[PDB]
């Protein structure tokens, strides 16, 4: 039932708030935006253009892993065209990052410390994440120590 | 709506459906009957019970209005009894058949604006509104109602009138062939209720075929396509061989005795007489329609004949819902609810400055 | 086919997780189940981004 | 007159079916139309 799979799609995006008259109006927006676009192997190539954007910021074998799976998916093409539409939904450790202290094969490579400088940012991202978690903890309590009554309180409406 | 609220009325052939815009279900559905003394001009239960001193007449026959007084009677009794609302605060969307003559349409807008007095109105083809519910704005619709049937091409808000194919085959011909094959087997028909119960038997229990050769080939070796019906009236009829050949009449037209074309040649002739540049764009999503989906299984045939029709350089992207029977209704309901759709609506001012006849021009 | 398309959906989840696609896990299950019937995915990219705007307009 | 029809229909006629300044005087708009509907349905 295709006409219901659009009704199920507007249910996931509708969170708590009604939610039974909103469901009818969002069923309309699903169809009403389908014909706005109509009025006014290059399938795997769309992945490789994002695989390029992976490899420039490091993380090489991860992009090599992305291409093994599109290799078995083309050994389904209508699914990937929706997946490439967004590449970010984010905010508005490994020993195999560098193998230099263990392993089997090791020709002596001296030092670079450019590997260590992208190993210090592997550290500095953790210090910036576990600090912003605590910055949304002191924000949640300074927004209650300070305010005036009537900002977002339902009991003052009574 | 948002400014002045719209209302939607789909007068089908087997039933009248009326309701308010922005309502998924129709607010009221009653059977299609208009009274006369042989109490008077009723739509509903009393007219069906009193058919001994009432004249059974239908307002819409094939897609054409057999009696104009009949149409005004069902329209008046629908707006005043199964809605009960003042027309001055509610414009109404009216329905019509595809490829309807201009003089009919001028008379329809004229009769709704003067003998009934609407503020603003619209008169709509049914099949395009059915397509608008499936989200697209282009597609070929194979519409087979209970008496009204066309294969209509439409592409981007406009239908080629030269390629709208009007089709003889419908639910009218369905019950005709039902009674014909039953008396051909040997079965007595004497009244309206035997026609009604045979139509109900085709609606509920009947297998809707996919070929004539294949199911008959499996039934000739061993009849496993038999479905038992044990009635409480006192009748025992059971035949599986008749029920798969009964809806076969659309596959080859001489099964009914009808001169007119078959369904595959109709959709072929419509896509051939519709534009060459729009052809693959039409096939990028083909749409199902028709009230004949009361037994589901004609949907598989619709996808099957459209796979065979169009050239497959792509997996068929056909939209096949179980909203097929009420697709006309929900199309009217979703379009008329919107405020931007009031720009496609015709007002009283336009009726006065350019006559009624602009309904043939503005909408088609 | 549903055994295979259940595994093809789990493998399609990974390539949208390391590409950080805005679509969540449940809408992927709706859209693959819709796409296997046969629907143009190029029209699906226009409905979702505006339907998600209109739900936030209620909030 | 219209409140002695709905309550009557729900208990004595055995049907639960549908049969249907102050605030700038809202009463007159609704009461008349509701009478003209409910009473004739009864």
């Amino acid at each position: 039932s295709i006409t219901q799979l659009f009704d199920d799609l507007c249910e996931a995006l509708l969170p708590a708030a009604n939610r039974k008259r909103a469901k009818r109006s969002l069923k309309k927006v699903a169809y009403n935006a389908l014909f706005t676009n109509l009025f006014q192997l290059p399938a795997r190539n769309k992945i490789l253009m994002l695989s390029f954007d992976l490899r420039v910021g490091g993380l090489g074998p991860k992009a090599d892993r992305l291409e093994e799976l599109v290799e078995e998916l083309e050994a389904v093409g209508s699914v990937l065209d929706l997946l490439v539409q967004l590449a970010g939904s984010g905010p508005p450790r490994d020993y195999f990052l560098n193998n230099k202290h263990v392993g089997r094969n090791v020709p002596y490579s001296g030092y670079d410390c450019d590997d260590l400088s992208v190993f210090e940012m592997d550290v500095q991202s953790l210090i910036s994440r576990e600090e912003c978690l605590c910055h949304s903890m002191i924000q949640e309590t300074l927004q209650v120590m300070e305010a005036a009554p009537g900002t977002g309180l339902p009991t003052v409406g009574l | 709506d948002d400014d002045i609220a719209a209302l939607v009325v789909d007068n089908g052939s087997g039933m009248c459906k009326a309701g308010f815009a922005g309502d998924d279900a129709p607010r009221a559905v009653f059977p299609s009957i208009v009274g006369r003394p042989r109490k008077d001009s009723y739509v509903g239960d009393e007219a069906q019970s009193k058919r001994g001193i009432l004249t059974l007449k239908y307002p819409i026959e094939h897609g054409i209005v057999t009696n104009w007084d009949d149409m005004e009677k069902i329209w008046h009794h629908t707006f005043y009894n199964e809605l009960r609302v003042a027309p001055e605060e509610h414009p109404v969307l009216l329905t019509e058949a595809p490829l309807n003559p201009k003089a009919n349409r001028e008379k329809m807008t004229q009769i709704m604006f003067e003998t009934f007095n609407t503020p603003a109105m619209y008169v709509a083809i049914q099949a395009v509104l059915s397509l608008y519910a499936s989200g697209r704005t282009t597609g070929i619709v194979m519409d087979s109602g209970d008496g009204v049937t066309h294969t209509v091409p439409i592409y981007e808000g406009y239908a080629l009138p030269h390629a709208i194919l009007r089709l003889d085959l419908a639910g009218r011909d369905l019950t005709d062939y039902l009674m014909k094959i039953l008396t051909e087997r040997g079965y007595s028909f004497t009244t309206t209720a035997e026609r009604e119960i045979v139509r109900d038997i085709k609606e509920k229990l009947c297998y809707v075929a996919l070929d004539f050769e294949q199911e008959m080939a499996t039934a000739a070796s061993s009849s496993s396509l038999e479905k038992s019906y044990e009635l409480p009236d006192g009748q025992v009829i059971t035949i599986g061989n008749e029920r798969f050949r009964c809806p076969e009449a659309l596959f080859q037209p001489s099964f009914l005795g009808m001169e007119s074309c078959g369904i595959h040649e109709t959709t072929f002739n419509s896509i051939m007489k519709c534009d060459v540049d729009i052809r693959k764009d039409l096939y990028a999503n083909t749409v199902l329609s028709g009230g004949t989906t009361m037994y589901p299984g004609i949907a598989d045939r619709m996808q099957k004949e459209i796979t065979a029709l169009a050239p497959s350089t792509m997996k068929i992207k056909i939209i096949a819902p179980p909203e097929r029977k009420y697709s006309v209704w929900i199309g009217g309901s979703i379009l008329a609810s919107l405020s931007t759709f009031q720009q496609m609506w015709i007002s009283k001012q336009e009726y006065d400055e350019s006559g009624p006849s602009i309904v043939h021009r503005k909408c088609f | 086919n549903l055994n295979a398309v259940r595994e093809t959906m789990d493998v399609l989840l990974e390539i949208s997780r390391i590409l950080n696609t805005g679509l969540d896990m449940e809408t992927l299950s709706i859209c693959v189940r819709l796409c296997e019937q046969g629907i143009n995915p190029e029209a699906l990219s226009s409905v979702i981004k505006e339907l998600r705007k209109a739900t936030e307009a209620l909030k | 007159l219209i409140g002695k029809s709905i309550n009557f229909l729900h208990q004595v006629c055995h049907d639960q079916t549908p049969t249907t300044t102050d605030l700038e005087n809202a009463f007159q708009g609704k009461i008349d139309a509701a009478y003209f509907e409910t009473s004739k349905y009864l």
